[PDB]
DNA sequence: AGTGAAAAATCTAAAGCATCACCTTGCTG
DNA sequence: CAGCAAGGTGATGCTTTAGATTTTTCAT
């Protein structure tokens, strides 16, 4: 049992579907705050932070901080039942090593239990850093994927450059280099196309295009991207999930031996 | 033109000057004299009419010890193809157009292979085209090719426009042919001379030119006079040897079993004496020591000591490669010119031979025909395994340690490799090629260097000569191939033999097995046991059943076997391993069979034969499958598309080139271009392009050939089988001779018995390499067919026999050469016979054997058999044979199956089979040992082999096999805890050789190409510069990300200073937060465990789950389908049809409309 | 000389694509009463027949019982050319070797034609008798695909068992299991969406849930499906297509033992 | 200097993601009378043409022709950035060795500069008679696309016929061969979902599928497609744009030989 | 501790197919 | 005037495959 509550499903099913592909196996958190998992990609490079608050949950039962050692491919082959609308019901684990997920249609006439047993999954805890970053640029995520997909599939490394009149998608590779540059909205009052970019200094940061690719292969969850940098510290990728969940991209800068100036 | 005759005859007698400094003395005085030929090289001599023309100079040695040599000259020649009514006309051409060049033209019939109707009397009339000399031999034959290469295509344009209508003057010449055939493999072929035979030469005055007769009653075998250098150069490590820098310190020989070495003084810093080394009473030899201040007198005192000496035989390890090309270049450093002093040249090949000395490599014996395995076929193995001792070695990258310190090890090594290479010479090579060279017509040096396909050649040379067939030309690989269906080629082959493996697991005699049995075929074995053994006394023993007192209580005993083991028709029994091997089912089945390449006709080509009655007797029919990959580009678009590419000119190869039309570009360049834009033509138009088909085929072997590939292997394994007996009479005389303990007799009886066993496995090997001419191109005699037809009947009785010992059984591996079976121990194989004869009173028939040779004469018997009688009456007799002989094998102890990782796919020849006193018996084809392979997953797999026999149930062996396994991956688990870091670092090296310096590869990025880039990068770039090195390398971690290329680090960065190999890891690792620079950290372990895990689940985990048994070792996961099966297979709740489990309605089937 | 006239061709469409990949061979019967389809898939472990009676046809007329024997492995693609509402016509000879389809378009300006060639078959028909059944339930459709189609990947098999409370599917498989319990409806105002079950004593079947995955892709034919089993029986699937005829799955079941200890 | 506006992108991203697929070169011609884009594909058996007159761009001129011969699948790769609503741009000069092209979207902010390598190969301008049609049909996009790929599964080919009432599709195989008639729709006020034929004399010609597969796959770049052919004369798929030019297909007929008749 | 070339088998990225979720739109309560 | 179902469309996992690449296998 315990699988936490929450009328809709959506969100539970589309962001093991985006997770499956960069992490295979990982281990979630539960705690007072919420559900939780800090986890790293297939060669140990970057971080996923998957933070969905209790309290933006609907309403909250558990018994203790527990970590739960579930893998997310194969797992991610049950949740296609819980569509964009359906229950979770939500109760304290006595004693069984077994966590159920069941899911109930709209109509409130069916239920089907999946139960799942616990596999011991060893991760390792960090304290990621926090500092005041150069600079931000908030930008919805829609036209954020279909600009990246399709400067990522002619090259193989991407450099980002944050300046007042434009921040600088250099796609460096084989074929050749082409960038794009976003400037300050300022007429349009919609949030669902407008650009900002919260930026004191200029920057230039080094990642690879597939990582680009496949990190943004969540668009449905969210609306709005925000890429937070400073001077060669990690990229941080900011999707919002309405009010009530938060998840962070921490892929290490691959700065090389001053090649960017 | 008269500078390069006055080259040649400064060579000539160069060469002459040499023979006579080395004792050959040219036979001028008349008379006789006794000889036995070592050697035979072509050199111009001139005649007497003081002419240019070329001769050939045998080498004889004499019983006293004294040699000679023999110049004979003729005229070299081949035979060209003129039309009909057209012979007087080109001979008298080609006669006034080459006045002085050509000695004389004529006619001569000899009979063909491919004429239609040619077996009624019919020969076909070529013509010799003779010449005074071998230059003007290859001059006439690079003028006359081209010609002759176009006529034939314009020909067989017309002679093709023609028949699709209906349903240099050089017009008459067709088809020229055995143009590469050497000069004196023409004259060993024509006047039959071959070498270590005995020859009466005669030599009155110098008029006459020498006769020769063959004298084989002389049958002792004279000494030649052999010698055994190999050298070693001044090899800084890490470093290929320079041939100009360095140069040799030591060299050793051994001139028939007598030992020299040759020292300088300027590196071994104190001088050595004389010793003796003896692993073994047969292997000796005194080494005599010379010491000389400097390294020209070192060059002087051997070319002195050779010349006084005269070795007729020199022997050595690569000497093609490194040894002869680097002593070369370092005598031209000092003035020594080799093509002076001792003979050998640098040759067209890129191989090193003598006018008068022969030049041995006994690791091109040991690598082509020894059939030892390919990852061991160096010298150190072969003194291991063949001579059986441990040869002395050392490290060659560390020799100048005891270059000085140590002069007595570096000596002793010299002298060892020395006399290993001699003594392995003498014993095995020495004796096999001059037996296989009795019936080969040429030097031990070609007939060493040459493939088995050169060897199967020169015997059809000689036979097909016998025989007065003209030889075939080489075949020409003639592209832009349309079949029936009318589609381009990619590759087209017949079908291999089909080698699976059933199922896996162990099988020892002790464990009692399974054994699911159908009680019909037992029902036919009680009715046909008679028949059965009577069939195995009347031709096994080739005796009458008349000859035999107990034959019914034998047989009413295999009567009580057989139905006490009928009584249950299901058992848990223990079994006996029982090699079902044919043996070389090739040779056998051409011997049933009858596969002759001259006919070999199909249909429309064999109404030719004009005895093809309605009573057809001479078509044989036999069936195989043909494969292929082809484009689906057929007649019409790809005819289009030809004329579109006609249409335009061609880019020209030549910079600045003139535009060349379509009918002047080199046949190779055009059709690779036409294939580049086909392919990217059919990838848009037909959603495929390679696709495979293997069709059913039916092929009809002509009967009534000349025959001559089937009669040479017949008479061929018949010389075999009595020289088998020879050997067997003989070693009885020499045991018998060593127990009476005499001194000469038993040296002579020796000497035939290893003559007798150097014949016999010569005829053995080259009648298992009969299929390896056959199987492959570079051939005068390939036929596609032969190969289809052998193969798939070779698999066909194999497949039979498995069917017939499954309803029997759980017949075990199946193979192309022949099953392993296992039995139950309830059917007889051997008792005690008591037969009228005297001389042989007792007969072990084993009966599985016996029933598997009945049901072979029962099926595939030919009863379609031809044979000539009397060949001027056409007397064609029809008969029938079968030597297709199930030998068996005993009860074997012990044999191991392993098993792939992949569905349908199975293993192509891997197993292992135990030797019954409890060693080892036979591998084949297997992961023992390899190049470029771990040294870990070696050592761990031959432990689990060795530690196997111990054991009481399936469950108790793989026990026994799981605690070697736990207590390996215990040892591997502990990072290496307490165990040598020099063994376990020689362990994990991986080496990978790269060479033709940096631009064959072009821009790719593999592992040795990424090591190459590491040593780039390491100090320099000189270091892979030059070729020919091996880079030893390891797979790291801690680059993860990275794919398996870049992590491939070298081992130079293990051996430096330690602080610069930090900065080297620190470069290389792409980070500097580490503080730790541990060795075993670093390297990938679980990699290795991974690597140990996939062998161990290919030899023992999933051979266990192919049985009904329990997982080995827990400790190691599975593939996923294996797991999958693994729970399908256990649960009740699987299947229940409903055919079977609910009444069905009945019988019903659709009609038309 | 067989003429079947269909003015709602999405059901055919439907029908043979919830088969093509079941079954190799089409033996299809047509007679006066209707058009069956007693058709032994070639894994031989499962029965399926469709009846086509005269009541649902816009114009149906036959000679005879006529045995056709088309191959079905290359038919789902000429029944995947005529768009959703077309009018469809299925035409047959007694003595011509040629089936014939005409699709018309609504509006009458799309009409297409296709030709077939014949074969003869060899292969057995089975007979089960009309027997009563223990438990029957009404399922909606959607409702069933949802459980049978996603419990067929975390499972291999599946447990229908039917007591007093209700109608459950328990699937196993290689990583965990699905309890799916069905709740009684009795409140209900529209028959699509009423669950009601008949009772006759407590059963239990064990099938291959993967058959059941190729059997719930007829999902879009009717709105109700039922279930009928008893024990040591084939289980029937009973689709009651709008009035046209009916489909049913005779899937066998796996017998019971006592492995649990 | 070269620099062309263009307020929709919808159609110079529909034309050359129709060329991509089958060609994988360009010879660009940019000349006063517009842009021509005159290439052979692989096969060297069709013909294509992108002509985009100069008045069809708001802003265009020239001061010298230009033939700068880029490849066209690296454009058609690098093009895909923007959407079907964006402004599109090219900025060129008189010796560029790079052009760049300009996405500004519809709020003027999304803005790119997008840029590549170019390369120089056979220039050549072949015959391009508008010769008197026999045949000429027009049809909508979305109807032609759905026959092609529907007579794509039965065969490799198909037959087409002109006639008096209309056009006649059919296509063999082993499925049967299935034909598809349509008349003149000409009784509705759409000409866009109507058909309209123009006839001169009856002909009967066959077509390769793997080439009009690749032909329609500008489906959204018209809201009807004409096609003009006659006897022995290439089809010419006249795709009508109705901002600036059009696209022509050139596709010489495949008719076997009398080498099986 | 040769090389040298074919080649059958093996590895990896590109394309074809049917499917799944979503966007758009017309008919009706 | 909006709710809901039907049709079109684009993204995607999966399977097939085509070209490069690697070890074998015999040729000198
Ligand atoms: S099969 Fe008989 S008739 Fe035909 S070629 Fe051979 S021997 Fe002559
Ligand atoms: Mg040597």
């Amino acid at each position: 049992m315990f699988e936490a509550r929450l009328v809709q499903g959506s969100i539970l099913k589309k962001v093991l579907e985006a997770l499956k592909d960069l992490i295979n196996e990982a281990c979630w958190d539960i705690s007072s705050s919420g559900v939780n998992l800090q986890s790293m990609d297939s060669s140990h490079v970057s971080l996923v932070q998957l933070t969905l608050r209790s309290e933006g949950f609907d309403t909250y039962r558990c018994d203790r901080n527990l970590a739960m050692g579930v893998n997310l491919t194969s797992m991610s082959k049950i949740l296609k039942c819980a569509g964009n609308e359906d229950i979770i019901t939500l109760r304290a684990e006595d004693n069984a090593d077994t966590l159920a997920l069941v899911f109930e249609a709209p109509n409130q006439e069916k239920v089907s239990d999946y139960e799942m047993k616990l596999m011991d999954l060893d991760v390792e805890q960090l304290g990621i850093p926090e500092q005041e970053y150069s600079c931000v640029v908030k930008m919805p995520s829609g036209e954020f994927a279909r600009i990246c997909r399709d400067l990522s599939h002619i090259g193989d490394a991407v450099v980002i450059s944050c300046a007042k009149d434009g921040v600088k998608f250099s796609a460096s590779g084989e074929l050749g280099n082409g960038n794009i540059k976003l400037s300050q909205t300022s007429n349009v009052d919609k949030e669902e196309e407008a650009v900002t970019i919260e930026m004191n200094e200029p920057v230039q940061l080094t990642f690879a295009l597939r990582y680009l690719n496949f990190f943004t292969k969540a668009t449905p969850l969210s609306s709005t991207v925000t890429l937070s940098m400073s001077a060669d510290v990690p990229l941080v990728v900011e999707y919002k999930i309405a009010d009530m969940g938060h998840l962070k991209y921490y892929l290490a800068p691959k700065i090389e031996d001053e090649e960017g100036s | 033109s008269s500078v390069s005759a006055l080259k040649r005859l400064e060579r000539s007698q160069w060469t002459d000057k040499m023979d006579l400094r080395f004792g050959f003395e040219r036979l001028k005085e008349p008379g006789e004299k006794t000889g036995w030929l070592i050697n035979m090289h072509p050199t111009e001599i001139l005649d007497e009419d003081k002419r240019l023309g070329s001769a050939v100079d045998y080498y004889f040695i004499q019983d006293d010890g004294s040699r000679f040599k023999v110049a004979l000259p003729y005229k070299p020649y081949f035979y060209i193809a003129t039309r009909k009514g057209c012979e007087r006309e080109v001979s008298s051409f080609l006669s006034k157009k080459f006045q002085g060049k050509i000695a004389k033209v004529e006619t001569v019939p000899k009979e063909d292979l491919d004429l239609p109707n040619h077996l009624v009397g019919l020969k076909r009339n070529y013509i010799r085209l003779s010449f005074h000399t071998v230059e003007d031999l290859v001059k006439v034959r690079k003028e006359i090719s081209p010609a002759v290469k176009k006529n034939r295509e314009q020909d067989h344009a017309s002679d093709a426009y023609t028949a699709l209508l209906s349903s240099d003057q050089l017009d008459n010449i067709v088809d020229m042919r055995e143009y590469d055939v050497p000069y004196h493999i023409r004259l060993s072929i024509d006047l039959k001379i071959h070498v270590a035979h005995w020859y009466n030469v005669r030599y009155r005055g110098n008029a006459f030119p020498v006769e020769i007769t063959r004298r084989d009653d002389l049958v002792e075998r004279p000494d030649p006079v052999v010698l055994a250098f190999d050298i070693e150069t001044t090899k800084l490590p890490l470093k290929f040897p320079d041939a100009e820098t360095d140069q040799i310190m030591m060299i050793s020989y051994m001139i028939d079993g007598q030992g020299y070495l040759i020292t300088n003084r300027e590196i071994v810093s104190e001088d050595i004496e004389d010793f003796e080394f003896t692993p073994k009473p047969e292997y000796e030899g005194p080494f005599c020591v010379f010491n000389e201040p400097d390294e020209a007198h070192l060059i002087q005192r051997w070319f002195e000591h050779v010349q006084e000496t005269k070795p007729t035989i020199m022997v050595t390890y690569n000497g093609d490669f490194f040894d002869w090309p680097f002593v070369e270049a370092r005598a031209a450093v000092h003035g020594l010119s080799m093509q002076q002093e001792i003979g050998f040249q640098k040759d067209s090949q890129g191989e090193y031979k003598a006018p008068q000395c022969i030049h041995m490599d006994c690791l091109r014996w040991v690598k082509r025909d020894s059939y030892l395995p390919v990852g061991s076929h160096n010298l150190k193995a072969a003194a291991k395994a063949k001579l059986g001792y441990d040869p002395v070695e050392l490290d060659p990258e560390d020799m100048c340690r005891m270059a000085t310190e140590q002069p007595q090890t570096l000596a002793t090594y010299s002298v060892s490799d020395a006399v290993a290479t001699y003594y392995l010479y003498m014993k095995y090579v020495h004796p096999f090629i001059f037996a296989l060279c009795t019936i080969i017509p040429m030097e031990p040096d070609e007939v060493l260097r040459k493939g088995s396909g050169t060897l199967c050649e020169a015997l059809l040379m000689v036979q097909a000569f016998h025989a007065n067939i003209i030889f075939p030309n080489k075949q020409e690989q003639e592209f832009n191939k349309l079949t029936d269906d009318g589609h381009v080629l990619d590759s087209e082959t017949y079908v291999g033999g089909h080698v699976e493996a059933l199922e896996s697991g162990v099988f020892r005699s002790d464990i009692p097995c399974r054994f699911r049995m159908n009680p019909a075929a037992f029902d036919f074995l009680l009715q046909r046991v008679e028949k059965t053994l009577r069939h195995a006394l009347e031709e096994e023993e080739k005796v009458p059943v008349e000859q035999v007192t107990n034959f019914e209580e034998v047989c009413d005993e295999i009567k009580s076997k057989l139905a006490s083991l009928k009584d249950v028709p299901s058992r848990i029994e223990c079994p006996l391993i029982y090699h079902l091997d044919v043996g070389a089912m090739y040779p056998n089945i051409i011997l049933t069979n009858r596969l002759q390449p001259s006919a070999m006709v199909d249909e429309a080509t064999c109404a030719a034969c004009d005895f093809n009655k309605p009573g057809a007797n001479c078509q044989r029919k036999m069936a195989w499958q043909w494969r292929g990959e082809f484009m689906p580009a057929s007649r019409s678009e790809y005819h289009r598309i030809q004329h579109q590419l006609e249409s335009e000119k061609f880019p020209p190869l030549f910079p600045e080139g003139p535009a060349r039309a379509f009918h002047e570009l080199s046949r190779e360049e055009q059709a690779k271009y036409e294939k580049r834009r086909l392919a990217d033509y059919c990838r848009k138009a037909y959603k495929k392009i390679h696709i495979t088909k293997v069709e059913e085929r039916l092929t009809t072997i002509c009967q009534r050939e000349n025959s001559f590939y089937v009669d040479t292997v017949r008479a061929f394994r018949d010389r075999r089988y009595e020289f088998k007996g020879l050997h067997k009479v003989w070693k009885k005389k020499l045991s018998a001779a060593v127990e009476v303990g005499d001194a000469a007799e038993v040296k002579r009886c020796k000497n035939m018995e290893v003559l007798y066993d150097s014949l016999q496995l010569a005829h053995k090997c080259i009648l298992n390499s009969f299929y390896g001419y056959v199987m492959r191109k570079g051939a005068r005699w390939y036929s596609m067919e032969m190969a289809g037809i052998v193969c798939f009947t070779g698999a066909n009785i194999i497949t039979q026999a498995r069917e017939l010992i499954e309803q029997i059984g759980r017949p075990l591996e199946l193979d192309t050469d022949g099953i392993w079976c296992v039995l139950p121990n309830s059917f007889p194989e051997n008792f005690v016979f008591k037969t009228t004869n005297v001389k042989k009173p007792k007969v072990t028939i084993s009966y599985p054997g016996a029933m598997l040779n009945i049901m072979v004469k029962e099926g595939f018997t030919n009863d379609q058999y031809q044979e000539l009688a009397e060949p001027s009456s056409l007397t064609y007799v029809t008969r029938s044979e079968n030597s297709i002989f199930f030998e068996v094998d005993g009860p074997y102890l012990a044999m191991i199956l392993p098993a792939s990782k992949e569905e349908g796919k199975k293993l192509k020849k891997r197993y292992a089979v135990f030797n019954e006193d409890g060693s080892l018996a036979e591998l084949k084809g297997f992961e023992v040992k390899r190049r470029g392979e771990l040294q870990l997953i070696k050592i761990f797999q031959s432990s689990v082999f060795e530690a196997f026999l111990k054991g009481s149930t399936l469950e108790e062996v793989y026990g026994s096999v799981a605690k070697v396994a736990d207590y390996w991956l215990d040892v591997l688990y502990s990072k290496a805890a307490n165990m040598p870091d020099s063994e376990l670092f020689e362990l994990i090296s991986e080496n990978r050789s790269m060479s033709r310096k940096l631009e064959d590869y072009g821009e790719q990025k593999s592992t040795s190409i990424s090591t190459a880039k590491r040593l780039a990068e390491f100090l320099g770039d000189q270091m892979v510069k030059d070729a020919g090195l091996s880079c030893r390398y390891i797979i790291s971690r801690k680059p993860e990300g990275s794919p398996v290329t870049e992590r491939a680090i070298p081992l130079a960065i293990f051996q430096a200073e330690p602080t610069v190999r930090k900065h080297f890891l620190r470069k290389w690792l792409k980070s500097s937060s580490l503080q730790d620079f541990d060795i075993r950290a670093i390297l990938d372990w679980d990699y290795y465990i991974e690597r140990l895990g996939s062998a161990i689940q290919k030899i023992i985990t999933i051979p266990a789950a192919l049985q009904q048994v329990k997982n080995p070792v827990p400790r190691v996961k599975h593939p996923d389908w294996l797991h999958k099966k693994l729970l399908e297979k256990n649960d009740v709740y699987k299947q229940k049809k409903i055919s079977e489990l609910f009444t069905l309605e009945g019988r019903r089937q659709v009609t038309m409309a």
